[PDB]
């Protein structure tokens, strides 16, 4: 039970951090790319995604 | 085509720019029938 509770907290945080690598349909998952590759009026649509 | 939010070009960059959330209209017509190198714009 205790090792399971520690594992669930680990899997939740590990999933939550892994989500930062995902696109969600943006042009890059790296926020600093979107903010440098594209002009703000274009970029904001990808950032809002 | 430069006279809109989210555009780029010499006018839209260096001379006259509309806010990204501009709230109104743009109206145009050709002026050749009235206009002569007297009209100037910015390049630097």
């Amino acid at each position: 039970k205790l090792q399971d509770v520690v594992n669930q907290n680990a899997q939740a945080l590990n999933t939550l951090v892994k989500q930062l690598s995902s696109n969600f349909g943006a042009i890059s998952s790296v926020l600093n790319d979107i903010l440098s590759r594209l002009d703000p009026p274009e970029a904001e649509v990808q950032i809002d995604r | 085509r430069q006279i809109a939010p989210g555009q780029t070009g010499k006018i839209a960059d260096y001379n006259y720019k509309l806010p990204d959330d501009f709230t109104g209209c743009v109206i145009a017509w050709n002026s050749n029938n009235l206009d002569n190198y007297n009209y100037l714009y910015r390049l630097f």
